[PDB]
């Protein structure tokens, strides 16, 4: 009763019917699109580097005054004084990175995707799409990741793509200084959805490396019908975010004419057979189950943070708690570590000492001082014989329940680093035992086996196919490695949907929104489309009065968005709703003049009826649509369903025989199977 | 009764490359020599530079006819071998590796100075003559930072730091376990109390 | 008046509402779609490498007799006597290969992409997928190839792929021999046009080697709505083919372990700057222009070789000229050249020595001895001046004219890769003119300038842009790459449209098909949608007599396939089809008892009424569906005409104010503008 | 007053390096000494195997204190460097490439035995001579069939191959100009005379 849906057929009147007229008479209105879907990527991808950028260098800062504390209180007396300042350390950044989100807004918090997918899908979340949304979250983001969390920075490069989408193709600024006349025309939905969805496939490609997977990403959720010219426009603001971040860092270490490094995170360069087709399945089981646990005590959780906890001044501490155990389990983990190595090349970026040998250096400060993408790149490509298959198992088993107790924190971070980290760390650690039992000559190389864990743990937690699949292929620069992936990554949702739900669909059934799902259910095939709806309709003839619509819409008892117009003993001759008939009560159209651009003003925040103070009758005609998209009763719901999904519809009327409205179809009423 | 240059060379160009083989042979007859003590970039710099300026003298006819004559060009990978060798050894050299092998040599003399089991002995005096020179290393690697260095100092290094550690038991007793568990311990103790506080404020 | 459309609408019934309730009553029904989708892709690998395997032996046994011929002609007397056989060994494998098309069927002739793109859009051609089309094509494009001939292979692997597709969803082999009682359920239509999408889906990944290209294709002609599941089995059917066609060559070749050779044509493995994007832009205005040279005086042979060479007996012989001029014009360019080189590597697969010194090899005979994609992987990755910029010229230019001149006769091959050699050749001839000029330090090496002038020509010869993107991003293994030649395909379309139309837009406009294209033109976009009708309809009542409806269907002046029911003036209360009309007519169901499974015998073709020899009344209710998709009028066309594509429509109903049948849209209406 | 083995080795294993200098500085003497002539693959086929056979005795402990000792492994490296240079020449040798020689000494002797501008000389008497040399020469690519075969063979042919083209015009006569004209003439008007008289079958 709260979130109220997205109009996205543009209800054609008179004054539209006119004014496309007038604007058509050299076809300038879709070469003004152009503009905003080039400039909607360069914009993503300065963000997307002014992250990268701020990130490493907070982060040296704040590693070598700890590797520098810890030389000196070696060869003396105790470390105590450094693992204060260590905790100390992580506790003082997330605690503004905590204070700036759970006092302002609550929006923030968590990743950016559950609440990108719900607006894609027709919902308008409360605020979201404001500014200090993105400024919050884009500074939220840095000083929780250097604040020291286990928590990715791919996550909240979507919704901060898509708030950027949904600022500049306005022109308004809605805060204050309306800072252009330009862009009218594009002050409506039906282009709003239609740049949040260039928007967030620009955060796809800008944070993996995959331009096709971005397009798949924003069709996928984006359901609609296809036209080719739409998806043209996403591609091509899909493919400048991952150039204008090249041309920036690569002009930013060294020269010019070295275009790598094509995203945040980089999969390396990268053969197999048949004979273990077997045994690439006999992973993704593997990825299911423990996805399905990751994925469900952490449920056990939250509805107890939602309980006990639901207040600014103790989720604030408790994320400080949070950062203090995360120092002082890894500083206890490195502390009592024995097994230490030679150095070489450029596999250790800040090298730690203590309590081992001249030269070499301990390995267990590996993965906890670098980033975890160096980690990853680096459990895909080291040789054998690289690690210490005892190391492996006390990092995974620890970070593995510090990233479930990490994520549904009040602070702004994703989940997407911390799935691939875990799933390369045991795929790797199953790759070295299927070589300490054979020979292991060529093809038990364990950097096919860290890429297939890795895989198969991204779908055990967040079931996710077609869109996912494209941009593991696409990464990897490899297309005879589609095959195995794909039959992976279909293995590990068949197998988890046994138990429970997905990750980011918990955080939607959490909150009621409705979010309707793509297909109906087929168990419940015959309901005959007349069950699904509201029986009694408050329905409005055409030109009444004034006061039969001022109490119509003046009621605390009910909140109804639209209303169909009848005539003689009904017609269903159109319908009008709320915008539109308080645009008209504002100025003075009773019949006892205006334009298209006229009901364009205050577009985003319409008045509420108690500010409109103050018979005759109007004439709705020339501002109601003329055809809804009506259905009969008698029909299946498979039906009605895809027609309503499909396209993109506010409000559905059923109708009789001889065309009377009877009913009156809305989304949560399909929305509650 | 006489083929120009197909057959054979003439005799004014045979004894350059007659030339260039007395000093690749000795070259690699130098370089070989170095053992497991690497004295190579010390001993054979002189004699590397006469190869170099051999192959330009022969570089500056008698270049195309000799290097460009067939598949399997020999001196241009001789050279080219020469070449890649030198380069990752990365000599660059003289003055401070000279102080530090005098330090190398200094130092070593007071093991067997002071050598009679029990390698419990009087080497706490070579404690202070040890650790400056592990030190005078690290600053070495501050001053060609802006990799390896070379071979003579690493090699140098890594026999007194094979000899240090692995047939000389001289490692550091540690002093502190008690506090880093009770500060450990008092930390991982926060949360147990924190959320079972939150939860009995239910009234 | 001959290509009568595809129903894709399910016309629930109450049978067929009864027997889906029967079937529910282990979820058995989507289980044996994975099946069919599954191998629907190994049957498409192994005739995608059945072509491969022999076409190059075939190969390998004529040109060494020739290599062979012209080495003992040399020395001694002439070589008028060689000439004459590779003229008649080019003459008499094409005479095979046009006289089993021109005789049998001529519906094999030129590629397989106009008939496919239109069978796809709804379009019913006749004949098409036949068993004997699928024999005739898969045996003329090996006998034409190895004939001779300038024409690509990786053309006829779509249409071949989409045969298979159709032929063993039936489970029917209706040749003879039902072969099965298996695959009921599936003997309809809206499962025949879901198979044709995955199976020429795996044509195009299987010619070309991108998996995510072909489901791009498929989708950017298929305009339904989106539904996950669909293409989330299009791409499982896609992604088998380059695995089972790998799997097989590597077998054939050497060692198992080495998955190379993704599929018929492989690019190799492949840095630019921002100061030479301007100059790519100038190649693709180029390409654009010699482009629609191509593509407008072929339109000028094409309508003569239709005016006056219109019967089988002539061209066969034009088929069997074509050849020998095709021979005896690149014997006489080889036989005039002066340009010789050494040989190194594999870089001459047949080398050729005439008129040259000892160990050299005359340069001219390649690119007309081995197979044209040697010659264009040769062209991308060649180390500068390889080339005599004298022997691209002469060669291009005789290229050209070939490949426009052969294309469009009555023989089976493609044009993709005769569009991609010109490209090639004269980007790689622009690519040299850069070095001759400056000193070509770094950025002038050419080996970028023959990709994108192959990636430009095809965008000027066929107008593809969003599914040849994808293609030629991932046959080139690169991501960095996708940047610029999504700027050249963009720049090469928008400069061709205004000279001529596509290339394979002509072959669908000169058979008179209707084929209406997504989207509307908005120069028409008042036109109100009542226009755009028929005003008279010949309805028919529910239970009137058998005279009425025997005597609506038996008409000579009209034929009409769809019937909508009336009631008391009218109710539009659904409609009837002739299909459904006559199973009701060949049996006895008059008012004076079966299943669904009666309409599906004889379903891919119906009796006529003549042979329906022979009142009473019949009862129309529970044979129509209750519910069709109807509109009003007073409604825009671009809506009108959105709904009708985006679904798929046969006979859209328009309807009154107060529900009465005033119109009926169907496609050759809305196909018209 | 004896560190064991890590600043010097044995004098048990030192006299097998110096060995293995002397024979590899020889080596690359031998080897570098061949010209533009390229008879190194006949001139040094034996003491090619003594430096493997050295390398073998040295690999059969003195194995990884003299070539694990540290990094840039020298002795490898000119061992593999060596592996590399012989593997790509690919000598495989001895009969057939002996009776070639002999074929090449015979056929150049010719050349000079007729030498005396004015090269339209006795040369028709080497015709016979040269041609089978050639013939001989693919016949031994049939033989080696199942890349280049060897280096003193394409060496040796290549020389006779500069001689008899662009230093004695020695090029062959052509004949047939005027069939390789009227039949292309011919056949590239079948094409004009039937599009023209199907054009003008229209009554
Ligand atoms: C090599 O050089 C040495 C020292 O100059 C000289 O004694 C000797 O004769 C030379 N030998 C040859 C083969 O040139
Ligand atoms: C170069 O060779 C010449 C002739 O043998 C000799 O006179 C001269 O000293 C050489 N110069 C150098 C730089 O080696
Ligand atoms: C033959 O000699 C020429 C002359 O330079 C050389 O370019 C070519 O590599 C030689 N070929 C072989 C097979 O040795
Ligand atoms: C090695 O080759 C490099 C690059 O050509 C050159 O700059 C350098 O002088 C060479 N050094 C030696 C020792 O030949
Ligand atoms: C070596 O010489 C350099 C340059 O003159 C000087 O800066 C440095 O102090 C010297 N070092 C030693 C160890 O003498
Ligand atoms: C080491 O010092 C000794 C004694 O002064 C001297 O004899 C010897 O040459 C020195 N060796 C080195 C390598 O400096
Ligand atoms: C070790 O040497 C010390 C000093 O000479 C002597 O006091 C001690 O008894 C020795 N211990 C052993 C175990 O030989
Ligand atoms: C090298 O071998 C030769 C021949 O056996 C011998 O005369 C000479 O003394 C050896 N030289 C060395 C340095 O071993
Ligand atoms: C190996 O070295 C030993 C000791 O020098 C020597 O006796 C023996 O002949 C050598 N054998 C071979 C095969 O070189
Ligand atoms: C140090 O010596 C060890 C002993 O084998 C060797 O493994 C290592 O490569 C050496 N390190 C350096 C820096 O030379
Ligand atoms: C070269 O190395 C290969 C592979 O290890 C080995 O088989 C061969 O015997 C070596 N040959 C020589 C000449 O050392
Ligand atoms: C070389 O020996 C082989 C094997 O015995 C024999 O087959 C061949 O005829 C011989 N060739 C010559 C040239 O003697
Ligand atoms: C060539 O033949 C001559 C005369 O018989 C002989 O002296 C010489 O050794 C031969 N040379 C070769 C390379 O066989
Ligand atoms: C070339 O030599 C031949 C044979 O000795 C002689 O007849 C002729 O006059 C000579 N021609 C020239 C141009 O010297």
């Amino acid at each position: 009763l709260k979130y109220e849906s997205l109009d996205y057929d543009n209800s054609e009147n008179q004054l539209f019917l006119e004014e496309e007229r007038r604007i058509n008479h050299f076809r300038t209105v879709e070469i003004k699109r152009w503009v905003i879907c080039a400039l909607i990527g360069i914009l993503t991808g300065l963000v997307a580097c002014f992250i990268d950028i701020v990130v490493e260098n907070l982060a040296g800062l704040k590693y070598r005054v700890i590797k520098g504390n810890i030389d000196k209180f070696t060869e003396k007396g105790g470390l105590s004084f450094s693992l204060l300042l260590w905790a100390t350390l992580n506790a003082a950044f997330v605690l503004v990175g905590s204070v700036i989100v759970a006092f302002i807004e609550p929006v923030a918090a968590g990743s950016g995707i559950p609440q990108i997918k719900c607006f894609l899908n027709g919902v308008k979340i409360p605020h979201v799409v404001r500014l200090k949304t993105l400024v919050i979250k884009v500074s939220g983001v840095i000083l929780s990741v250097v604040g020291g969390l286990a928590v990715g920075k791919e996550g909240p490069m979507i919704h901060s793509g898509s708030v950027i989408a949904a600022g500049i193709s306005q022109g308004r600024s809605t805060s204050l200084k309306r800072d252009f006349k330009i862009f009218e025309y594009f002050r409506r939905d039906t282009e709003k959805r239609d740049f949040v969805s260039a928007g967030a496939a620009a955060g796809v490609s800008a944070a993996f490396g995959a331009p096709v997977g971005g397009v798949l990403f924003s069709l996928e959720e984006g359901a609609s019908f296809w036209n080719q010219f739409l998806t043209w426009r996403i591609f091509f603001a899909s493919m400048i975010s991952t150039f204008t971040l090249n041309f920036v860092l690569s002009i930013y270490h060294g020269n010019m004419w070295d275009l790598s490094s094509p995203g945040l995170i980089n999969f390396g360069r990268f053969a197999y057979t048949i004979h273990e087709i077997p045994v690439f399945i006999a992973m993704g089981v593997v990825g299911g189950v423990l996805g399905a646990v990751f994925n469900a005590l952490n449920y056990w959780l939250t509805m107890f943070r939602i309980r006990y906890i639901h207040r600014p001044c103790l989720q604030v501490i408790e994320a400080v708690l949070v950062a203090a155990v995360t120092a002082t389990v890894a500083f206890v983990l490195i502390y009592s570590s024995r097994d230490c190595q030679p150095l070489q090349g450029g596999s250790m970026s800040y090298p730690l000492q203590l309590f081992c040998a001249d030269g070499e250096y301990n390995s267990m400060a590996a993965a906890f001082f670098n980033t975890p993408e160096k980690s990853v790149v680096s459990l895909f490509h080291d040789p054998p014989g690289s690690y210490n298959p005892l190391t492996l198992g006390l990092f995974t088993l620890v970070y593995f329940f510090l990233a479930c107790w990490t994520y549904g924190l009040t602070v702004s971070a994703g989940v997407f680093i911390p799935s691939l980290l875990i799933g390369a760390a045991w795929g790797r650690l199953f790759g070295i035992s299927l070589s300490y039992l054979t020979g292991a000559a060529i093809w038990a190389d364990p950097g096919k086996y860290a890429l297939m864990g890795a895989a198969a743990q991204l779908g055990g937690i967040v079931r996710m196919t077609l869109s996912l699949t494209v941009i593991m292929m696409e990464a990897t620069s490899n297309v005879t490695y589609g095959f195995p992936i794909m039959l992976v990554l279909m293995t590990a949702k068949i197998v988890g949907d046994v138990f429970i739900e997905g990750l980011y669909d918990m955080h939607i059934q959490l909150q009621s929104v409705p979010f309707l799902h793509w297909e109906a259910p087929v168990t419940s095939h015959s309901l005959t489309a007349r069950e699904v709806m509201s029986t009694p309709v408050t329905c409005l003839r055409r030109r009444e009065k004034v006061g039969v619509i001022v109490d119509v819409l003046s009621d605390t008892a009910s909140n109804h968005n639209g209303f169909p117009v009848v005539e003689h003993p009904a017609r269903l001759q159109g319908l009008i709703l709320r915008s539109q008939l308080i645009v008209l009560l504002k100025h003075k159209v009773f019949v006892e003049r205006l334009r298209l651009k006229d009901f364009r003003d205050a577009y985003p925040r319409f008045p509420p009826i108690q500010s409109i103070h103050v018979e005759c009758t109007m004439d709705l005609s020339e501002f109601m649509n003329p055809s809804p998209y009506t259905v009969p009763q008698e029909a299946s719901l498979p039906r009605v369903f895809k027609l309503f999904r499909a396209l993109g519809l506010r409000h559905l009327v059923v109708v009789d025989n001889r065309n009377q409205v009877v009913g009156l179809v809305t989304r949560k009423d399909l929305a509650r199977y | 009764s006489l083929p120009p240059d197909l057959p054979d060379l003439d005799p004014e160009c045979r004894e350059l490359l007659l030339d260039f083989a007395n000093s690749s042979a000795e070259l690699t007859g130098c370089l070989v020599r170095s053992a497991r003590p690497v004295r190579l970039c010390q001993t054979c710099y002189p004699l590397f530079q006469q190869v170099v300026s051999k192959m330009d003298n022969i570089s500056r006819s008698c270049a195309r006819s000799l290097l460009m004559a067939d598949r399997m060009q020999i001196v241009v990978i001789l050279s080219e071998f020469f070449n890649t060798t030198w380069q990752e050894a990365n000599c660059a050299n003289s003055n401070s590796t000279v102080y530090f092998l005098n330090l190398f040599n200094h130092t070593l003399t007071c093991f067997e100075h002071n050598l009679q089991k029990n390698y419990s002995e009087v080497c706490k005096n070579c404690r202070e003559a040890y650790k400056t020179l592990s030190s005078l290393y690290s600053e070495m690697q501050k001053m060609n930072e802006l990799t390896h260095l070379c071979i003579d100092v690493e090699d140098a290094m890594n026999i007194t730091r094979k000899l240090w550690s692995r047939t000389f038991n001289c490692s550091v007793p540690c002093s502190d376990t008690v506090p880093v568990i009770a500060v450990s311990v008092f930390i991982l103790f926060l949360p147990v109390v924190f959320y079972l506080s939150s939860f009995l404020h239910s009234e």
